[PDB]
C-alpha cells in the first residue's frame, strides 16, 4: 500500500479573475483577486496596493462578484467554487482579528445536469435581490437574496434556449432583465428575458435584436444613464437598448478578439477591452444633452491606449492605475497617461506581481554548488515566455523575460549552460516569406543557426533550441529546426564510451495533411568551446515525444515504440531493441532497469530491460480511460500520476500477486482532488539534505509548486486522523468540508480521497492558537503509544515544514 | 428501446446457439424452428423485448465473458410448412459482463449480467480552457463556412481555436487532435466515404459512442478484433483503435491458412444501400457478412453459376473458395447483362477473412 | 429440419444429400449440397463400427485427423470428419465431372490409344500429388484409374484413399482379393501389411494402364491361380515400342520390379515425369 504527503512550496501565482469595490469598509475601495484557491484582498491606495487578508479556500474560484444588500453597510462577496459551492462571505475586523465569516453556503449542483460549453457564468443582478447562475444548458439558476436564506435555496427557471454563449442582468430596468447572446443553426442573436421570482416564468422582456456578428461572445451591461447592453465579437463592437443599435467596425481591433472588460466610470462612460495579443483599447461612449433624455447615446469611439501582459482581467482602481490580471505571464498595475489632450493616450507599466504559470517544464540544478536546490521553470507563454529561477533562502525568484513560448528545459553541468527548447509565432509575411511580430531570445541571441538536413497572413510556429549561460542568462546560441518540424522532447546525457555530454532533440515533422506523425528525428548537439555543433542524426518514421539516458543508452518514444540506442564509437544511434505497445507512448520515466511509459488517456504500462535477453518484458498493465498530463516513478513499485479535473493518483505493483493477472495489473492505491494541473514531475529538493522518504516536485499551470514524498504507515494513519481532527476544528471558508473538496473528482464521478495526506491542512496545525491546539490533540495517541502533547506534535510538524 | 440503467444487473435469456459477436447498433436476423426458442420470443413480446447475445471467446469451449444486449424490433410468423418457422429482426443495445449463466431444463440459458457503463469523457482542454476564452470556444454554425467547405480550412481554423489552450499544458495542438472525437470522426468518414462512396452524414451518427459501434459493424474484421474493440470502454479509444486498424490492417487474408492474401482495403466499395459489408441471409436461416471487393486474389471457382437466391438482382453467384486450404471464402458475381457495370465483382464472407498487416515487419493501438 | 450451426462441416443437420453417386466395396458416396455456404461436397459414409474392430477404426481415424491437414492442389481434400449414428462420414471435395477409367474407357470405345502428351500431362500431376503423400509419410494403399480424379478444366486430382488396408477375409478360401489394391503388389500376396513401395509399383501398373487402356494382369482377372502366380513373377505383355518412348516404358519396368527395394522411389519418378512433360508440352 502507497502513502504520501503533498505540501504546497510556492502558491498558486496565475490570476484568474480580479473584482473591486467596498468589501472592508464602505469608505475602503478594495482590489480582491482570485489565485485559482487563494483569495487576495488589498486596500487602493496612492503607493499601489496595501496587503490586507489573503485566505485559503478549499476550492478553485469559479465566480467572484461583489454585491451590497439593501441595508448592509459594506460590500458581500459570492464566491462559487468548481465543485458548485457557493457562499456568501462578509469581512468583520474586531481590532487586529482579520476573519472571513460565511453569512450564506451550499453546494448548488444540480442532481442531474448538461454542462454548459461557456463554462459556469454567474451574475447578480443590480438590486441586489438575486443571483443568477447559468451552470447548465438550458436552466437558469435563481437564488432570491432574501434574510433567513443561509442554505442558498435555489430554482431553475425552464429556458428554452440552449446554447447561450454569454448572459448579464441589464440596467436601467423597473423589473429585473437578462440580456444574452445566444446561437442557434440559423445564427447568433440577441434576446431578453424579464426575471419573475413570484411566478418563476421568464415573461417577454422590453425588446430582441436577431442577426448580430457570428463572433458575438461577449455581453456588458451598461449602467445609468445609459442603460441597455455592448456585444463584442471580433471584428465589430455593437450596443442594443431596443430603439438604438449601434454597430462600429475599427480596423484597430479587427486583427485580434477582444476577450475581457471593465467598467471606468460608475456611470459607463470609458470602458477598458483588453484582447488576446495583450492590447488594451478604450470604449467610450458619448453622452448627448438632455431635455428630459438623459437615456442617449450619441457615438461610440476606440482609442488603442498601449500593450500590457496577455490580459485574463482587468481592474480600473483610480489616478489612471489599472490591475492587469494576467494568467500567462506577470500581473500589473498599469498607468494610462490619458492626461495630456485625449488624443494621445499611452500607458506605462507601474509594477509587475512575479507569475510563475504556466509551468510547462522544469530542471532542478545547484549552480553554486551549496547542497540547496534551484529550480529553473520554462514559465509563461508568447511574448510572456520566461525562465524563472526560484531559490529557497522567503522563495527568492529571479525572471528571466525570453518573449516567446519555451517549451522545455535541461542542464549541462559540464558547459555551465541550460537547453531551452522554444516557439516563435511568424506572420506570412507580404513577400512570401515570414516575418517575427517581436524580439525574443532566439532572433536576439548572440550566434544564431538553421539546420542544415534535406530529408498572406498564416500564423507559422518556429521552434528553436537556446543555449543560455548559467550566470548571465545570455541567449549564448540560438539553433532554429526546419519547416514543419515540431521539436517536441530535449536531454543533456553522456552516452556510451563518448565524455562528451550532448544535448539530444527529438522532433516531429508536422503537416496539415498529415493526422498523425509519420517522420521525425534525432539530433545530436555538442556545445564548446562557444558554439554548438550538429554532430549525429538520426531520422525515425514518427514522432519522438520523449526521451530519457537509460543505464548510458538513449531510450526513446517513436509514436507507438518505445526504442534504446546504443551510442557507438563512430559516433552513431544504432538500435538495440523494441517494444511495440498497444498505446501511443507519450510519457517515458526510468529507475534503473524499469520503464513506465504513459498515454494521454492514462493507458499505463511498466516494463523492464532484462540484459539476459536483450528485449524489453511487459511487467504490468493498468487502462483506465481518463484524461493525463504527466506522470512520475516514486519507487519500484510506486508510481505517481495527474488526471482529468486536477487529479493526482497513485497505481501500485501488487508484488504479493500469486496468478500472472494480479501481478500485471497495477492497484489504484491514491487519489486526491489536487485543484492544480500539474504538467511536470522532478525528483529534488529545494533544501540541503527524518519521517520522510524521497522528494518528487511539481509544476502547473497556475504556477503552482509543489512536493510529494512518500510516508510509513504508522505516520500515514497518525497523520490521518490528526487531518481528520484539524477539519473539524478549523472554521473553513464558505463551510465547504476538506473531505469534500479533497474528494477525488471528474465529471462522472467523485469518490472520497485515498494514500495522501494533506500537507497544507497539516502545516496549519502551528497556525491555529494554543486552546484550539488542545482541543485537536485532545486523545489522539502517538509512538509505545501514549497520549499525545501539543508540544510532540508541533516538533512532528515543524519537521514536515524542513523539507521546503 | 426505454435502455437499461448503467451498472444495474439483468437476468436476461440467451439465445441458444447463437455464437456471435453482437455490436450496440448492429442488426441480427434470426429464423427459429423450436417450440421452445419461438415460445420464449412469444413471452418477450409481452415483456421489453430484451434478451442477451453473448461474445464467445472461444468457438469449442463456451468461454464467454462480455455480450451485448438484442431488442426485438420486428416479428414475423409463417406457417407455410408443418413447423411453425418465426423470423425475427434484433438490434443491439448495451454491452454487458456475464456474472452467472444458468442453462434451464428447457435448453434455454438464463444470464444474470451488469450492464457496463459508456465512458464519456469530457473535453482534454475543458481542465486549461481560460475563463477570458470560455465565451469564443463555442464555433458559429453557418451554411457559408460549415457546408460546402474547404475542409483543409476549416479543420486548421477548428484547431487553432479549439485547442489554443495547449500553449499552457506540456503538449501541442496536434497531439490534442489525435484524441479529438470530432477530428477522429472525420478522419474515419474520409476513409470510409472511399468504399461507400454514395454514403452522407445523414446516414453516419452525429454522438461518438454511436459513431464508433457503428464504425465496429462496418469494418471487416475477425472475431479476435471484434471482441477486442466491444472490451474498450471510451469511445476515443474505440475510434483511435478502428481507425489503426483501417490505415495499419490494409491486407484481408484468408483465416485458415492466415498468410494468403485474398483482398486489400483499396478494393472495397458498395452496390447495396447498407453498405460495403451486408448481412445477408441464405435459404436456410445462415447469415453472411458479406463484403463487396472489385478483385479478388487466391480463390477458384466450385461448380457452376447459379440465379437462385441471388442476393444482387441480375448477377449469377459462383462458389469461391480458398486456393490453398479449399476453405470457402466467398461467391464470385458475374453479370447478366453486358451495360451492367461492375463487369465482376465478390462477395466475401466476414468469418472466412483475416485483417493482417502488409508483408512486413506493428500492434493496433488505443 | 434441424440446424446447428456451432458444429459446422462436422454433423449430418448441415449438409442435404442430392443424389447418391457412388459405392465402393467398403464407402457409400452422395453428392451433397452444404446447407451453411452452398459448397458441392462428396459425403463418404462408411460402416466402421460393423466390420472393423476398436485398434482398425483408431488407426483409420487417427489417419483421418492428418489427412484433413495436407495440402495439395492435384489431392482431393478432407474438408472434415465425424462419428453420427455408428457411421464415419468423410466430407470430400467433389470431383464429378469424371476420373481416368472413365477417359480410358471412352478412349477404348473409339479404339485410339491416349496420345504420349496427354499421358504425361495427367501422369505429373499425379507424381506431385505422390510426391507430397510421401514427403508427410503418407500410404494412399489403392492408386486406380476410378480413383484419378479429373475436373471439366483438366485438373488430375487423386483422393478417397484406401481402406482396404484392414483386410481379413475370414472365409476358408484358397485365394484372396477382397481388401487389396486394384494392382496387387507381389508382397501382398503373403497377406502381410502395406508399405510405400506398394504405392510406387500401383503407380507403375497405372502408367501401363494409360499407355495400354488395361490393367498389366488384364486377362488373367476370371483366372486367380495364374494371376497370383504371374503377379510374383513380374508376367505382364511389355508395352509396345512403336507407340511409346523407351524413357516411359523403362519407367514400368523398373517400378514393376518383384524386389521392393529395387523400385524407385517417388522423388525420381516425379523428375522423370516432369522432365517428359516438359518436351512433349
Ligand atoms: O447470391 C447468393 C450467394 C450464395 N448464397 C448462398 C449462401 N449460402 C447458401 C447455401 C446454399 C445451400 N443450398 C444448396 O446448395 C442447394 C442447391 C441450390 C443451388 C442454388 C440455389 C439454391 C439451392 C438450394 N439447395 S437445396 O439443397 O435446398 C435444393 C435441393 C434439394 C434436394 C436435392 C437437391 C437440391 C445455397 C446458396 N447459398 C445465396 O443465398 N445467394
Ligand atoms: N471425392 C469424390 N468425389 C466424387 N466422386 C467420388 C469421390 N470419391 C469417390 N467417388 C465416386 O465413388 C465411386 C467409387 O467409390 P469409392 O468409395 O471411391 O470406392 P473405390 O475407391 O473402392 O472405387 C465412383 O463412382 C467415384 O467417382
Ligand atoms: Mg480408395
Ligand atoms: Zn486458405
Amino acid at each position: 500500500m502507497s502513502y504520501n504527503y503533498v505540501v504546497t512550496a510556492q502558491k498558486p501565482t496565475a490570476v484568474n479573475g480580479c473584482v473591486t469595490g467596498h468589501f472592508t469598509s464602505a469608505e475602503d475601495l478594495n482590489l480582491l483577486i482570485a489565485k485559482n484557491t487563494r483569495l487576495e484582498i488589498y486596500v487602493v491606495t496612492a503607493e499601489g496596493l496595501r496587503p490586507v487578508k489573503e485566505v485559503g479556500m478549499y476550492g478553485k474560484i469559479a465566480v467572484m462578484e461583489l454585491f451590497r444588500p439593501k441595508g448592509e453597510s459594506k460590500d458581500l462577496l459570492f464566491i462559487l467554487t468548481a465543485k458548485y459551492n457557493a457562499c456568501i462571505l462578509e469581512y468583520k475586523q474586531s481590532g487586529e482579528s482579520i476573519d472571513i465569516i460565511t453569512r450564506a453556503h451550499g453546494n448548488v449542483q444540480d442532481r442531474i445536469g448538461r454542462p454548459s460549453e461557456t463554462g459556469i457564468i454567474g451574475i447578480i443582478d443590480p438590486e441586489c435581490r438575486m443571483i443568477g447562475l447559468r451552470l447548465y444548458d438550458g436552466l437558469f439558476k435563481v437564488i432570491p437574496l432574501d434574510r433567513d436564506n443561509k442554505e442558498l435555496k435555489a430554482f431553475n427557471i425552464r429556458l428554452e434556449e440552449l446554447h447561450v454563449i454569454d448572459v448579464k442582468f441589464l440596467y436601467g430596468c423597473q423589473a429585473p432583465t437578462i440580456c444574452f447572446v445566444y446561437q442557434d443553426p440559423q445564427g447568433r442573436h440577441v434576446k431578453t428575458y424579464e426575471v419573475s421570482l413570484r411566478e418563476k416564468e421568464f415573461n417577454k422582456g422590453p425588446w430582441k435584436q436577431e442577426n448580430v456578428e457570428a463572433e458575438a461572445s461577449m455581453v456588458i451591461a451598461v449602467p445609468e444613464p445609459f442603460g441597455g447592453a455592448i456585444i463584442i465579437g471580433q471584428e465589430s463592437i455593437t450596443y442594443h437598448n431596443g430603439d438604438k443599435y449601434l454597430a462600429i467596425a475599427p480596423p484597430i481591433i479587427k486583427q485580434s478578439t477582444i476577450v475581457c472588460h471593465n467598467r471606468v466610470d460608475p456611470n459607463g462612460s470609458r470602458y477598458l477591452l483588453g484582447d488576446m495579443e495583450g492590447r488594451l483599447f478604450m470604449l467610450l461612449l458619448e453622452k448627448e444633452e438632455q431635455m428630459d433624455g438623459t437615456v442617449t447615446l450619441k457615438d461610440l469611439r476606440v482609442e488603442l491606449l498601449g500593450e500590457t501582459s496577455i490580459a485574463e482581467c482587468l481592474t480600473y482602481l483610480d489616478n489612471g492605475v489599472v490591475f492587469v490580471g494576467s494568467r500567462l505571464g506577470d500581473s500589473q498595475l498599469v498607468k494610462l497617461n490619458v492626461d495630456s489632450n485625449e488624443q494621445g493616450s499611452y500607458v506605462v507599466a507601474m509594477e509587475t506581481f512575479t507569475n510563475l504559470g504556466p509551468i510547462v517544464d522544469m530542471c532542478v540544478v545547484d549552480l553554486e554548488r551549496q547542497g540547496q536546490g534551484q529550480l529553473v521553470t520554462c514559465s509563461g507563454a508568447f511574448k510572456e515566455g520566461s525562465l524563472r529561477i526560484i531559490r529557497n533562502g522567503k522563495l527568492h525568484i529571479r525572471t528571466v523575460p525570453l518573449y516567446e513560448s519555451p517549451r522545455k528545459i535541461c542542464y549541462q553541468e559540464v558547459s555551465q549552460c541550460f537547453g531551452v527548447l522554444s516557439s516563435r509565432i511568424e506572420v506570412q509575411d507580404t513577400s512570401g516569406g515570414t516575418t517575427a511580430l517581436r524580439p525574443s531570445a532566439s532572433t536576439q541571441a548572440l550566434s544564431s543557426s538553421v539546420s542544415s538536413s534535406k530529408l498572406f497572413g498564416e500564423e507559422v510556429e518556429v521552434h528553436n533550441l537556446l543555449i543560455i549561460d548559467q550566470h548571465t542568462f545570455e541567449v549564448l546560441h540560438a539553433h532554429q529546426f526546419l519547416q514543419n518540424e515540431y521539436a517536441l522532447s530535449l536531454v543533456s546525457c553522456k552516452l556510451g564510451k563518448d565524455p562528451n555530454t550532448y544535448f539530444i532533440v527529438g522532433t516531429a515533422m508536422v503537416y496539415p495533411e498529415e493526422a498523425e506523425p509519420k517522420q521525425g528525428r534525432i539530433v545530436v548537439f555538442q556545445y564548446s568551446d562557444g558554439k554548438l555543433q550538429t554532430v549525429a542524426e538520426k531520422e525515425v518514421k514518427g514522432a519522438v515525444y520523449s526521451m530519457v539516458e537509460f543505464n548510458g543508452k538513449l531510450l526513446a518514444s517513436i509514436n507507438s515504440t518505445v526504442r534504446l540506442y546504443e551510442w557507438t564509437t563512430e559516433k552513431e544511434l544504432r538500435t538495440e531493441c523494441n517494444h511495440y505497445n498497444n498505446i501511443m507512448a507519450l510519457y517515458l520515466k526510468t529507475k534503473g532497469d524499469f520503464i513506465l511509459v504513459g498515454d494521454l488517456m492514462r493507458s499505463v504500462l511498466l516494463l523492464a530491460y532484462k540484459p539476459m535477453e536483450g528485449n524489453f518484458e511487459e511487467i504490468a498493465r493498468d487502462f483506465n480511460p481518463n484524461w493525463m498530463s504527466a506522470v512520475e516513478i516514486l519507487d519500484d513499485d510506486n508510481f505517481l500520476g495527474a488526471e482529468n479535473a486536477f487529479n493526482l493518483f497513485v497505481c501500485q505493483k501488487d508484488s504479493a500477486a500469486t496468478t500472472d493477472e494480479e501481478r500485471q495489473h497495477l492497484q489504484e492505491v491514491g487519489l486526491f482532488h489536487l485543484g492544480e494541473f500539474v504538467n511536470v514531475f522532478c525528483h529534488g529538493s529545494l533544501v540541503m539534505q527524518t519521517p520522510t522518504q524521497g522528494s518528487v516536485l511539481f509544476g502547473t499551470v497556475n504556477g503552482m509548486i509543489g512536493l510529494v514524498t512518500s510516508l510509513s504507515e504508522s505516520w500515514y494513519n497518525l497523520l490521518l486522523d490528526m487531518q481528520n481532527r484539524l477539519n473539524k476544528v478549523i472554521k473553513s471558508v464558505g463551510k465547504i468540508e476538506h473531505s469534500f473538496w479533497r474528494s477525488f473528482h471528474t465529471e462522472r464521478k467523485t469518490e472520497p480521497a485515498t494514500g495522501f495526506i494533506d500537507g497544507d491542512l497539516i502545516e496549519s496545525f502551528l497556525d491555529i492558537s494554543r486552546p484550539k491546539m488542545q482541543e485537536v490533540v485532545a486523545n489522539l495517541q502517538y509512538d509505545m503509544k501514549r497520549e499525545a502533547t501539543a508540544d510532540d506534535l508541533i516538533k512532528v510538524v515543524e519537521e514536515l515544514t524542513r523539507i521546503h | 428501446r426505454t435502455l437499461h440503467d448503467d451498472d444495474s444487473c439483468q437476468v436476461i435469456p440467451v439465445l441458444p446457439q447463437v455464437m456471435m459477436i453482437l455490436i450496440p447498433g448492429q442488426t441480427l436476423p434470426l429464423q427459429l424452428f423450436h417450440p421452445q426458442e419461438v415460445s420464449m420470443v412469444r413471452n418477450l413480446i409481452q415483456k421489453d423485448r430484451t434478451f442477451a447475445v453473448l461474445a464467445y471467446s472461444n468457438v469449442q469451449e463456451r468461454e464467454a465473458q462480455f455480450g451485448t444486449t438484442a431488442e426485438i424490433y420486428a416479428y414475423r410468423e409463417e406457417q407455410d410448412f408443418g413447423i411453425e418457422i418465426v423470423k425475427v429482426k434484433a438490434i443491439g443495445r448495451q454491452r454487458f459482463k456475464v456474472l452467472e449463466l444458468r442453462t434451464q431444463s428447457d435448453g434455454i440459458q438464463q444470464a444474470k449480467v451488469q450492464i457496463l457503463p459508456e465512458c464519456v469523457l469530457p473535453s482534454t482542454m475543458s481542465a486549461v480552457q481560460l475563463e477570458s476564452l470560455n465565451k469564443c470556444q463555442i464555433f458559429p454554425s453557418k451554411p457559408v463556412s460549415r457546408e460546402d467547405q474547404c475542409s483543409y480550412k476549416w479543420w486548421q481554423k477548428y484547431q487553432k481555436r479549439k485547442f489554443h489552450c495547449a500553449n499552457l499544458t506540456s503538449w501541442p495542438r496536434w497531439l490534442y487532435s489525435l484524441y479529438d472525437a470530432e477530428t477522429l470522426m472525420d478522419r474515419i468518414k474520409k476513409q470510409l466515404r472511399e468504399w461507400d462512396e454514395n454514403l452522407k452524414d445523414d446516414s453516419l451518427p452525429s454522438n461518438p459512442i454511436d459513431f464508433s459501434y457503428r464504425v465496429a459493424a462496418c469494418l471487416p474484421i475477425d472475431d479476435v478484433l471484434r471482441i477486442q474493440l466491444l472490451k474498450i470502454g471510451s469511445a476515443i479509444q474505440r475510434l483511435r483503435c478502428e481507425l489503426d486498424i483501417m490505415n495499419k490492417c490494409t491486407s484481408l487474408c484468408c483465416k485458415q491458412c492466415q498468410e494468403t492474401e485474398i483482398t486489400t482495403k483499396n478494393e472495397i466499395f458498395s452496390l447495396s444501400l447498407c453498405g460495403p459489408m451486408a448481412a445477408y441471409v441464405n435459404p436456410h436461416g445462415y447469415v453472411h457478412e458479406t463484403l463487396t471487393v472489385y478483385k479478388a486474389c487466391n480463390l477458384n471457382l466450385i461448380g457452376r453459376p447459379s440465379t437462385e437466391h441471388s442476393w444482387f438482382p441480375g448477377y449469377a453467384w459462383t462458389v469461391a473458395q480458398c486456393k490453398i486450404c479449399a476453405s470457402h471464402i466467398g461467391w464470385k458475381f458475374t453479370a447478366t447483362k453486358k451495360d451492367m457495370s461492375p463487369q465482376k465483382f465478390w462477395g466475401l464472407t466476414r468469418s472466412a477473412l483475416l485483417p493482417t498487416i502488409p508483408d512486413t515487419e506493428v500492434i493496433l493501438c488505443l | 429440419k434441424a440446424l446447428r450451426p456451432d458444429m459446422g462441416y462436422n454433423t449430418l443437420a448441415n449438409f442435404r444429400i442430392e443424389k447418391k453417386i457412388g459405392r465402393g466395396q467398403f464407402s457409400e458416396v452422395y453428392r451433397a449440397a452444404c446447407l451453411l455456404d452452398g459448397v458441392p461436397v462428396a459425403l463418404k459414409k462408411v460402416q466402421i463400427f460393423d466390420l472393423m474392430d476398436a485398434k482398425a477404426r483408431a488407426d483409420c481415424i487417427k489417419e483421418i485427423d492428418l489427412l484433413k491437414q495436407l495440402n495439395h492442389p492435384n489431392v482431393i481434400k478432407y474438408y472434415a470428419s465425424f462419428i453420427e449414428d455408428n457411421e464415419l462420414n468423410i466430407v470430400l471435395e467433389l470431383a464429378d465431372a469424371g476420373d481416368l477409367s472413365r477417359m480410358i474407357k471412352h478412349f477404348k470405345k473409339q479404339k485410339r490409344l491416349i496420345p504420349e502428351r496427354t499421358v504425361w500431362k495427367y501422369f505429373v500431376q499425379l507424381c506431385s500429388a505422390l510426391e507430397h503423400m510421401h514427403s508427410r509419410r503418407v500410404m494412399h494403399r489403392d492408386i486406380k484409374p476410378a480413383n484419378v480424379f479429373i475436373t471439366a478444366t483438366g485438373v488430375v486430382k487423386l483422393g478417397d484413399l484406401g481402406l482396404g488396408r484392414f483386410f481379413s477375409s475370414k472365409t476358408t478360401a484358397a485365394h484372396s482379393l477382397v481388401g487389396t489394391p486394384y494392382y496387387m503388389s507381389p508382397e501382398r500376396i503373403h497377406e502381410n501389411g502395406y508399405n510405400f513401395k506398394s504405392d510406387i509399383w500401383s503407380l507403375g501398373c497405372l502408367l501401363y494402364e494409360m499407355a495400354a487402356l488395361q490393367s498389366p494382369f488384364y486377362g488373367d482377372k476370371m483366372n486367380l491361380y495364374s494371376l497370383c502366380k504371374k503377379i510374383e513373377q513380374c508376367d505382364y505383355p511389355p508395352l509396345p515400342s512403336d507407340h511409346y518412348s523407351e524413357e516411359l516404358r523403362q519407367l514400368v519396368n523398373m517400378c514393376i520390379n518383384p524386389d521392393p527395394e529395387k523400385r524407385p522411389d517417388v522423388t525420381y519418378v516425379y523428375d522423370v515425369a516432369k522432365r517428359m512433360h516438359a518436351c512433349t508440352a
